[PDB]
């Protein structure tokens, strides 16, 4: 009944993973290697900011540069004539 | 705000925070590199300086343009 | 060192009471160097009406 | 006989047990989640994550956008598909800082013994994660405007 | 009541006691002379 | 961590050890004053800069100082 | 004379805290407290609660030495007790820290030499000019 | 409308978003 | 044993202390060396538990205090009487309320002060009131000046009585502690006493007096003409003649033939369509069945025979699986510190103030009351404002007991316990929910703000653009104004009109009417719901964490009241228990205002207003529900358009509302220098304007110290809210006046 122990340092501090079971793969056979293969490629950081940033920067680009008022209220422009200042001005 | 309520609530606002990520699970698996702290007396009184100065100017520029427009 | 009880300027550019006056309570008469214990009327920031000078640090006056 | 009691014996460790936290269910469903699982390589885990918030994502940016009145799920559609992109970005970024040298994580289980260190916290562990973030994400986003829409 | 006095002589007392004087005083003169921005 | 330094115009009186919430202060013997003793600052790894010890003392002008300097884990006064 | 030996002791009654230790006892330095408490008597938890002392040898866990210093003062003033702390390591190390002589630092102990002693008034520090060029500050002149 | 529909979105996001990136990468290493 | 125990003359009564300030501590005792000593002996004056250890002194102290309160209120009733008697409309104001502003202030012909005596009707010059005298003396049946004199008279003997006693209770005949711990007894006392016989006897006033004048009034029968109420008495001929009832005497009352009482006891609701106010005959039903209850009630505890319930018995009963010991401690603590029954009692006061304000915003219990929008409005402001004062004390008090009084070694307690054990988890969910609620409720006015710049009106939080209904608080509308029908048969209308239909109107005025609830509302409501929640974060935090944190573990020993611990710790900066307090009044001042504002603009654009051909013009003709969805909307339509009046109040009777508008926004930003400061500044200037006395051998012995830095934040806070307060005063009545 004594938490002080120096040789079991782990148990002291409370460094218990709470709900970390160490129970097997429920994930099925043929769909863990649909998955394996599909995101294997993927994989690695280094590719993430190369492809993520440059072709990220590419969605925005296409889906940006895409204008006419079908989409949004502004490449519409201005559809009436224009309207009189206060010091008459155009 | 930052020029009023000072250094000693806040951080210890902060400290309950600390211990409220670090058991709450899912976000358990993230973990700071950087100890969130409170800023200093002169960072608020920085802050607090700033903010303030800002407000000023870019209310008045609001109203000055305005009006004389 | 001075007279107990007598009259003494402050010189030590540092003290609450520089330039001013207070009393000589004791002069230790050993080897210590801040031997004239001093009292003055007025307190200090941190409520103390009292401290310790050395003897180029008083002048009775 | 009290509900509520010291965390795993010690009463000196900043928590409380209660029957939210510890009980016979809870400590069986947080397990069954991909992130928790200790035994299984880092790919699939960042899938099984990722994917999931493709589908919450994707719901939000249909009705209530500008385009709500009217182009509305196309709209709705890679918005979902960018908060993914953007969350590879903070796990990449998130990676690239940390981990320069050996995991870290409560090395036990409650049993105590000395368990096997997980691949969740490492070098070449986020690096998957980030990627099943992306793979997940990307993909997850599809299927709720191929259901939705077409 | 050299008690009693002592405390009617005190700070808080005093202040009242001259204030109501030369406040009535300047209300007083103010009466008689009314509206004054010359003498 | 921030700097702690006694000077000689110490009495040790010592309530500056007595007041520090870090123990960072101690009393060494001294041929100098009346009492026979000085205050010290062995342990400002730990001090904290939190200036009890300042408060504390009798002498006209403080006989310690506290110079807050570079910041540790422990002089930010960290649990976590 | 010697410092503590540091074995296994049962801590006193506690329902527990929120307030008590974090990731920093796992992967940095907690602290630890040992006494010889007399009878069972409760005590303020620096971390907030109440919690009742056991008779004989009692060692408490915290991750900062002020919840130490602050209960020692505590356990010192109140119930007139003397209680020895020092810190952990997180592979498995010790640091004993108070009392470091056995002497508490109040009362003087030969064998403890003066550290930052100044030996002049602080008038008598010179100007910042004089203390450029460096990496020097204004007192250790 | 040929210009500031690349330049703004870029000054927008693309300039801050590897900024913040690279910045972040700069402070915690 | 509970029995009556004294001590015979344990203080002297010469003025031997007076004439020694600082008595009362050693400390203070020894004299002033610095100007700090001036302003400690007043800040510690009455707190007694500094200045003794002595449970029983405490106590002789505190109720004489209260004594000496007592008579202190007793002598400022006796002043509203006296002027509503001598330096008032009342008689001219008893004859055409329609048109008659009530006034009882005269100015002095002096220094132009004579402009603030308007043209307030009845032929009398003078200052219109919003106090709302008038009405509740109409309510008690007071006909003529005379009675307002003779109730004056008797405050203050009153005041002369509580005086006396206060005096007596500490100097001739001090209660022992025994005594101030009969709880049982006091609360029976208090419960049957005070309160039922106090409504019983009331009630006697309301069936005898009010109930009869007031229909002769309401029938329009010149006051002059009506019978004095002592005839009343006497002659039952013109009781029996008003309600028939009266004939058969009390016997119905002992044969339980209650139901021929229905002549005076009612159950209608509404109003009295004549005069805009209750029934005062709802009233006295309601005022008799209270009195019943709270008699019956007060028969709880056990006192010197063995019936009834110990409190500790209930207390150390009532323990669970979650909590452990439960209730159990808690007795002894609560018979042994006044702090925590102080703040206890502060939190149900200050939630009792709020809620007389609704219930009289909502059921105007008094004539002519609904119809004077100037007292409607002071009315619910004030109230809402001293509910929000006594609401914080309670945190405050709670705290200070948690720093001084809390001893677990003696007085143990297990719930407190628990609550300390996991206070981290309360703290971070209400920061939490906090952010939520400010982000969903601020972030809405942003939104919306945004929005109508980008011309986008349809994608607006608005009843016309986007829908957020009210649907519970419609629902319950709705079951409020059916309720009549099926769940409360015997009730004719409803409680409210502000639920219920039937507009009912006085003299061209709208009394009430139905209150729509749209999407504004919603918005108004989640704001006040997050800055009481914002509030309660920083109050409960200081209360929780006033002893120990984990910056600071030993917080404890440091004071209540203590500024900082330093610049060590990173910067230790508002630590204690009273800064939390500090920042608390911020939020509390903030949430109350936003309440005040709302009812404000609500009442004026959804309610108020004249009555037309078979319709209304409200004041600000509902702009309410399209414009309060906006901050702009503030700024422009209620702030700017309202402020109107009070800007141009110059020249007329409102001017001292003009002066006191610019007079608050002076005090109001002078706390600032306060604020945003410190005295290590101000203590270098003093150093400089010293040399200067001392120069010229003007130095004073008292040695000219700055501020505290608690002083300093005191200052500040108070005349922050002093200001604030003062302003939007000015504000509302010039406004609501004019
Ligand atoms: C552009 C947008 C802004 C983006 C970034 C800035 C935001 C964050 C600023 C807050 C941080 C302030 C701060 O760090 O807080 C503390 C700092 C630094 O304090 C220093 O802190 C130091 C910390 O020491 C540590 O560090 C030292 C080395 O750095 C040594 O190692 C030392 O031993 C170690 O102890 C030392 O203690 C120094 O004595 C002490 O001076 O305070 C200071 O000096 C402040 C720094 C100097 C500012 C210059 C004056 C600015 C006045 C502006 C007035 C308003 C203008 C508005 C114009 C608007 C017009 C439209
Ligand atoms: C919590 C507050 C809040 C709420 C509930 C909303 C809600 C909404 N906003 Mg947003 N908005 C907010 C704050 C908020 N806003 C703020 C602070 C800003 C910055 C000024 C904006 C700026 C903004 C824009 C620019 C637009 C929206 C739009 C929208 C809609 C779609 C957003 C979506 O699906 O994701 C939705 C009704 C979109 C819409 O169609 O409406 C849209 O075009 N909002
Ligand atoms: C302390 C300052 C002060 C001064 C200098 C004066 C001076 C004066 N007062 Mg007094 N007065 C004072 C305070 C003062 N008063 C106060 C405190 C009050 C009541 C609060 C009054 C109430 C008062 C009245 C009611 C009358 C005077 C009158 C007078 C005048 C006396 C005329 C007379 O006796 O023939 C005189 C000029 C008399 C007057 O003006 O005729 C008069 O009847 N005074
Ligand atoms: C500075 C960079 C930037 C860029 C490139 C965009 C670009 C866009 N925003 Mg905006 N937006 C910005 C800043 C920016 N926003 C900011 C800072 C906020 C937060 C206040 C918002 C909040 C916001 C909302 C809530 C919405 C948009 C929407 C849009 C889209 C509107 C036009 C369309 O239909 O396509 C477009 C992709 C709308 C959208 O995607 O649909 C939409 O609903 N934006
Ligand atoms: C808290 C209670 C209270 C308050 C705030 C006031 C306030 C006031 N009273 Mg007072 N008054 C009060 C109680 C109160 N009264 C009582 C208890 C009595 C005795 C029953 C009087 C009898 C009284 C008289 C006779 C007169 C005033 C007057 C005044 C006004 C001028 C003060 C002055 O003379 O200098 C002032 C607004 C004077 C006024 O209205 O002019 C005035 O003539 N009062
Ligand atoms: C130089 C400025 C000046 C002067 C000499 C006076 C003097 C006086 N005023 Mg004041 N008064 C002033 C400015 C001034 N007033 C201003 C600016 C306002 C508007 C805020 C008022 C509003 C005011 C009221 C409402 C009343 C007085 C009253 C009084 C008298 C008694 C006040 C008292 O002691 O209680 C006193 C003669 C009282 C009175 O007439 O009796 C009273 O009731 N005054
Ligand atoms: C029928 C008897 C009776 C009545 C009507 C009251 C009425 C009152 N008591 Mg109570 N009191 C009573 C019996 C009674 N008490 C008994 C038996 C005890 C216990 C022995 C107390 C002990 C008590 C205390 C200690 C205090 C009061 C106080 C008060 C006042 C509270 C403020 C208020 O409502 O006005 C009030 C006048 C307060 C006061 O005097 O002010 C106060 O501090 N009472
Ligand atoms: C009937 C109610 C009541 C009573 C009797 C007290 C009594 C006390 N309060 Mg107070 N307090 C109250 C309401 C009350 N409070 C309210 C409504 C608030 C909210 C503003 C506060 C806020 C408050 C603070 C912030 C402090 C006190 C403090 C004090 C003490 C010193 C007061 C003094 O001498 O000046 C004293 C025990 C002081 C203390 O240290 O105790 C202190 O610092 N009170
Ligand atoms: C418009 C001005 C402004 C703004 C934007 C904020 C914003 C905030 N304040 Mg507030 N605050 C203000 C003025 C303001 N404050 C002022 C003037 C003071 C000085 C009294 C404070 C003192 C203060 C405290 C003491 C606290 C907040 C809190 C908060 C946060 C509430 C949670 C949320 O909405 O997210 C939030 C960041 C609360 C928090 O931490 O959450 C909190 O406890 N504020
Ligand atoms: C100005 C200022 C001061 C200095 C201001 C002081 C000392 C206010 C007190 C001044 C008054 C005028 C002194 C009271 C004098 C007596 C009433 C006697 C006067 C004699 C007759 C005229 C009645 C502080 O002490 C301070 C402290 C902390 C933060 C901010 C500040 C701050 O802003
Ligand atoms: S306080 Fe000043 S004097 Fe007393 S010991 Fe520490 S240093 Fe020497
Ligand atoms: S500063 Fe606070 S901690 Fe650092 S030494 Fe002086 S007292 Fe001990």
């Amino acid at each position: 009944s004594r938490y002080f122990d120096l040789q079991d340092m782990e148990n002291t501090t409370g460094s218990w993973d709470m709900y970390g079971v160490d129970e097997k793969k429920r994930y099925p056979d043929n769909q863990a290697k649909f998955f394996t293969q599909a995101t294997d490629i993927i994989s690695r950081r280094e590719s993430l900011r190369a492809l993520v940033a440059l072709s990220g920067i590419a969605a925005i680009v296409t889906y940006g540069l895409k204008a006419k008022d079908a989409d949004l209220p502004i490449t519409k422009g201005p559809q009436t004539t224009g309207e009189n200042g206060k010091g008459g001005s155009v | 705000m930052f020029l009023i309520s000072w250094r000693g609530y806040w951080q210890e606002l902060i400290e309950t925070l600390v211990w409220a990520h670090e058991k709450t699970p899912l976000a358990n698996l993230v973990y700071w590199k950087d100890k969130p702290v409170a800023l200093s007396i002169v960072q608020a009184r920085l802050v607090g300086l700033a903010h303030f100065s800002v407000g000023y100017i870019f209310t008045y520029a609001a109203f000055l343009i305005a009006s004389t427009s | 060192g001075p007279k107990r009880g007598s009259l003494v300027k402050i010189l030590r550019p540092e003290s609450y009471w520089f330039n001013q006056v207070g009393k000589v309570v004791s002069v230790d008469q050993s080897g210590v160097r801040y031997p004239v214990v001093v009292r003055f009327e007025n307190q200090n920031y941190a409520g103390v009406t009292t401290n310790n000078y050395a003897l180029d640090e008083v002048v009775a006056a | 006989a009290q509900v509520i009691s010291p965390v795993n014996g010690d009463p000196f460790v900043g928590m409380l047990e209660t029957p939210v936290t510890s009980a016979p269910i809870v400590a069986t469903y947080l397990s069954n989640l991909p992130a928790y699982r200790t035994g299984v390589a880092p790919v699939l885990r960042g899938v099984e994550i990722g994917l999931a918030h493709g589908f919450l994502l994707a719901g939000p940016f249909i009705k209530l956008g500008p385009l709500r009145n009217v182009t509305a799920e196309i709209a709705g559609s890679l918005s979902a598909a960018g908060l993914v992109l953007i969350l590879a970005l903070c796990l990449s970024i998130y990676g690239s800082a940390q981990f320069q040298s050996t995991p870290s994580i409560g090395v036990k289980t409650l049993s105590g013994r000395s368990v096997a260190r997980d691949p969740l916290f490492s070098a070449d562990g986020w690096s998957e994660f980030a990627a099943g973030f992306l793979v997940g994400g990307e993909a997850g986003v599809a299927w709720a405007y191929v259901c939705t829409q077409i | 009541m050299k008690d009693f006095t002592t405390y009617l002589s005190t700070a808080p007392v005093i202040a009242t006691i001259w204030f109501t004087f030369t406040a009535g005083l300047l209300i007083e003169i103010n009466r008689y002379f009314p509206d004054p921005l010359v003498f | 961590a921030h700097i702690v330094k006694i000077y000689d115009t110490c009495i040790g009186c010592t309530q500056c050890v007595r007041a520090c919430p870090l123990d960072v202060l101690e009393m060494v013997p001294w041929d100098g004053c009346k009492a026979s003793q000085m205050a010290s600052a062995p342990r400002t790894e730990d001090c904290v800069g939190c200036k009890r010890c300042e408060t504390a003392c009798p002498t006209d002008f403080l006989s310690v100082r506290v110079y807050l300097g570079s910041e540790s884990t422990r002089s930010m006064g960290l649990s976590y | 004379t010697v410092p503590t030996l540091n074995p296994d002791t049962p801590s006193p009654i506690f329902g527990g805290s929120t307030g008590g230790l974090l990731r920093k006892a796992q992967t940095e330095e907690f602290y630890v407290i040992t006494w010889e408490a007399k009878k069972e008597q409760i005590f303020e938890m620096p971390t907030g609660g109440a919690a009742i002392m056991r008779q004989g040898p009692n060692l408490l866990k915290f991750g900062k030495k002020e919840q130490c210093l602050a209960l020692t003062t505590q356990l010192r003033n109140k119930f007139k007790l003397t209680p020895c702390f020092y810190r952990v390591f997180p592979d498995g190390k010790v640091q004993y820290l108070h009392p470091a002589d056995g002497v508490y630092p109040e009362k003087v102990n030969a064998g403890r030499v003066g550290a930052n002693q100044n030996m002049r008034r602080i008038g008598q520090n010179v100007n910042p000019i004089k203390v450029k060029f460096s990496g020097r500050m204004m007192s250790p002149a | 409308s040929w210009a500031p529909s690349v330049f703004v979105p870029l000054t927008g996001l693309v300039l801050p978003a590897i900024a913040m990136a690279t910045l972040f990468v700069y402070i915690e290493k | 044993k509970v029995k009556i125990a004294v001590d015979r003359n344990p203080v002297e009564t010469s003025f031997e202390k007076w004439a020694k300030p600082g008595h009362f501590s050693r400390t203070l005792s020894k004299g002033p060396n610095t100007t700090t000593w001036i302003w400690n002996l007043h800040a510690d004056a009455h707190d007694f538990d500094s200045h003794t250890s002595d449970l029983e002194e405490i106590s002789r102290k505190v109720f004489s205090a209260h004594f000496g309160q007592l008579g202190i209120i007793f002598i400022w009733l006796s002043g509203m009487y006296f002027h509503g008697a001598r330096f008032s409309n009342y008689e001219a104001w008893l004859s055409d309320p329609t048109h008659i502003k009530p006034s009882a202030q005269v100015v002095w012909p002096i220094v132009g002060q004579e402009i603030l005596n308007g043209d307030v009707g009845g032929g009398f010059q003078g200052i219109q009131i919003t106090s709302g005298f008038f009405q509740l003396w109409r309510a008690s049946g007071i006909t003529s000046e005379l009675q307002l004199y003779t109730t004056a008279i008797g405050g203050l003997v009153m005041a002369a009585a509580m005086f006396f006693a206060g005096w007596f209770h500490y100097h001739k005949a001090a209660p022992k502690l025994e005594w101030f711990q009969n709880v049982e007894s006091m609360l029976n006392h208090h419960l049957g006493g005070l309160l039922g016989l106090g409504s019983l006897a009331w009630a006697g006033h309301q069936i005898h007096v009010s109930l009869p004048v007031n229909k002769l009034l309401d029938a329009g029968v010149d006051p002059k003409e009506i019978p004095l109420p002592h005839d009343l008495l006497l002659n039952r001929a013109i009781m029996a003649d008003l309600y028939p009832s009266f004939a058969k005497g009390i016997a119905p009352f002992f044969t339980l033939n209650w139901s021929e009482y229905s002549d005076f006891l009612t159950f209608k609701g509404g109003l009295n369509p004549v005069t805009g106010g209750l029934w005062l005959s709802d009233t006295a039903h309601h005022h008799v069945a209270i009195a019943v209850l709270f008699l019956v009630a007060g028969h709880m505890y056990r006192t010197n025979w063995g019936i009834g319930h110990s409190m500790k018995e209930i207390l150390e009963a009532h323990r669970g699986p979650f909590t452990g010991e439960g209730h159990v401690g808690l007795y002894e603590i609560l018979t042994t510190s006044w702090h925590a029954q102080l703040a206890i009692n502060l939190a149900l006061f200050g939630s009792l103030s709020i809620i007389v304000a609704h219930h009289m915003y909502a059921m105007p219990p008094y004539p002519y009351l609904a119809t004077d929008y100037g007292t409607q409005l002071s009315l619910f402001t004030h109230h809402t404002w001293i509910g929000g004062f006594c609401i914080v004390g309670a945190g405050a008090h709670a705290a200070i007991f948690m720093v001084r009084d809390y001893d677990p070694t003696n007085n143990y307690n297990n719930l407190l316990d628990r609550v300390i054990r996991h206070r981290d988890a309360i703290i971070s969910h209400l920061n939490w929910v906090c952010i939520f609620l400010g982000f969903h409720s601020f972030g809405l006015y942003i939104h919306n703000d945004t929005m109508s710049a980008l011309g986008r009106p349809q994608d607006m939080f608005s009843d016309t653009a986007i829908q957020l209904q009210p649907v519970f608080a419609q629902w319950i509308q709705n079951t409020h104004f059916l309720a009549p029908q099926l769940t409360a048969p015997n009730a004719l209308a409803a409680t409210s009109l502000t639920w219920g239909g039937d507009l009912v109107a006085v003299g061209g005025k709208v009394a009430m009417m139905p209150i729509s609830l749209g999407t504004s509302d919603f918005m108004v409501h989640h704001i006040h719901a997050f800055t009481i929640h914002v509030t309660v974060l920083i109050l409960l935090k200081g209360v929780l964490f006033a002893r120990s944190s984990r910056l600071i573990p030993d917080k404890a020993n440091l004071g209540f009241r203590f500024p900082c611990d330093g610049p060590g710790r990173g910067g230790t900066c508002q630590v204690s228990a009273w800064d939390h307090v500090f920042l608390g009044l911020f939020w509390m001042y903030n949430s109350l205002s936003i309440v005040i504002f709302h009812f404000s603009w609500k009442m004026q654009s959804d309610v108020w207003g004249t009555v037309t051909a078979s319709g209304v013009s409200h004041i600000t003709g509902g702009n309410f529900a399209q414009s309060a969805n906006t901050i702009n909307g503030w700024l422009r339509d209620f702030l700017w358009a309202q402020s109107s009046q009070v800007i141009q109040s110059y020249g007329s009777a409102l001017s001292a509302y003009g002066l006191i508008f610019l007079g608050a926004h002076f005090v109001w930003a002078f706390s600032l220098m306060f604020l945003f400061s410190g005295r290590g500044y101000w203590q270098e200037l003093i150093e400089s304007i010293v040399w200067a006395h001392n120069k010229l051998k003007v130095a004073p012995a008292i040695q000219p110290r700055a501020l505290s830095i608690t002083q300093g934040r005191a200052v500040g806070v108070a005349h922050y809210l002093l200001g604030g307060i003062a302003t939007t005063w000015s504000f509302f009545l010039a406004r609501i006046i004019s």
